[PDB]
């Protein structure tokens, strides 16, 4: 299969900025390279076909160039409606393959997460299960590492993580992490900790309770 | 043989 | 007008075959290839294969050679894609598109052994004895999507993050946070409300300070 490599993974812009998105192919694909835009909860939309041929009605700020193994999507001066995911696709050889995508997101000031830990509710503890919840709210940029520690040692299995889309009003991200144990195991440890490492600080944000 | 975009755009 | 009509969602038990449909209208069905594309949400795009309704010529991606089968019912201008022996790796959105210009809305296929199952709804109050306060609501063990979660019957709508649901071992978990000033809670009441249409349930859980 032909491999398409896109870069960068994420581009953070202010409306008015100009950007360039790269797609590189593992072999010569001539002009057989297409660009798609995909917004949250929508199907992809064909933006540019055959390297540079812009689709009827696609705004003229969008252009494609390149050939052989090296292709570029340019966006002249980004509008807020341009935020979303961009994929390249080759139709030189079957199976047609897509790149891994470039996300175009809104730039804002770096913000540390507001972190909050929640022991299992007494309601849940009448059951055989115990979940500890950690909310990591309103941070920027999206890149973040969350660890659960139980009596000081990291636990990764039984963890369920969920992330919001970039907030359309303040451009932050939020994440929820849920650690689930049996109630019997939960009652056999004391210390539960949620630890977040984010670029805004060299030391992790630590929230913890004792059972 | 398939031409991408040819349904909407010939 | 050209339309490609796909159901929004299908649910399938593991090991039980499922057939997804793409109903075409408003053009000559036999004049264009029909393509199927798989996307695991938040992930990239994969070509499954294509079939030409003229003569049923089919091109499959080798990756799916033992998984996907493309067929048609030309008399009703419908293309089908059947998945054999589904597993949790098959849970994804599936799109039909003709020449990658016109796209269906996509069918969200979920593989689970679960029956319809109302959620367990747990109120999340801050750590016992711990200017702003963050409360939570944990929505656990339900099937299928979606639920509708509100705070104070919708009248509390600001400072809320409701996270996308995550399927794990056949059931969904979701959570929501709400952040208010410390003079708002607990002096005024805050309750999480959760409706699950498939089970016809609506549950309220008041957030109470931990004792």
């Amino acid at each position: 299969d032909i491999v398409l490599i896109q870069s960068p993974a994420t581009l953070s812009v202010t409306p008015g900025d100009s950007v360039s998105l790269s797609c590189r192919a593992s072999q010569r694909i001539s002009n057989n390279l297409h660009w798609y835009q995909q917004k949250s909860h929508e199907s992809p939309r064909l933006l540019i076909r055959y390297t540079s041929q812009s689709i009827s009605g696609i705004p003229s700020r969008f252009s494609g160039s390149g050939s052989g193994t090296d292709f570029t999507l340019s966006i002249n001066s980004v509008e807020t409606e341009d935020f979303g995911m961009y994929f390249c696709q080759q139709s030189n050889s079957w199976p047609f393959t897509f790149g891994s995508g470039t996300k175009l997101e809104m730039k804002r000031a770096d913000a540390a997460p507001t972190v909050s830990i929640f022991p299992p509710s007494s309601e849940q503890l009448t059951s055989g299960g115990a979940s500890v919840v950690c909310f990591l709210n309103n941070f920027y940029p999206k890149d973040i590492n969350v660890k659960w520690k139980i009596d000081g040692s990291e636990r990764q299995n039984g963890v369920l993580n969920s992330w919001t889309d970039q907030d359309s009003k303040d451009s932050t991200y939020s994440m929820s992490s849920t650690l689930t144990l049996t109630k019997d195991e939960y009652e056999r440890h004391n210390s539960y900790t949620c630890e977040a490492t984010h670029k805004t600080s060299t030391s992790p944000i630590v929230k913890s309770f004792n059972r | 043989p398939i031409t991408i975009g040819s349904h909407a755009h010939g | 007008q050209v339309q490609l009509q796909q159901p929004g969602a299908e649910l399938v038990r593991p090991g039980a075959s499922v057939k997804l449909s793409c109903k075409a209208s408003g053009y000559t069905f036999t004049s264009y290839w029909m393509n199927w594309v798989k996307q695991r949400p938040g992930q990239g795009l994969e070509c499954i294969g294509m079939i030409h309704p003229s003569d049923g010529e089919t091109r499959l991606n080798q990756k799916f050679k033992d998984k996907a089968t493309l067929t048609l019912d030309k008399s009703s201008s419908t293309a089908y894609m059947q998945l054999s022996s589904p597993t949790s790796e098959d849970s994804a959105v599936y799109y039909c598109t003709t020449h990658f210009d016109y796209w269906g809305q996509g069918t969200t296929l979920t593989v689970s052994s679960a029956k319809t199952t109302a959620p367990s709804v747990y109120p999340l109050a801050p750590v016992c004895g711990d200017s702003s306060v963050t409360l939570g609501c944990l929505v656990k063990g339900y099937f299928p999507e979606p639920v509708t979660l509100t705070w104070n019957s919708g009248s509390l709508s600001s400072g809320v993050h409701t996270f996308p649901a995550v399927l794990q071992s056949d059931l969904y978990t979701l959570s929501s946070s709400v952040t208010v000033t410390s003079s708002t809670w607990p002096s005024q009441s805050i309750t999480c409300n959760v409706a699950h249409p498939a089970s016809s349930t609506k549950v309220d859980k008041k957030i109470e300070p931990r004792g």
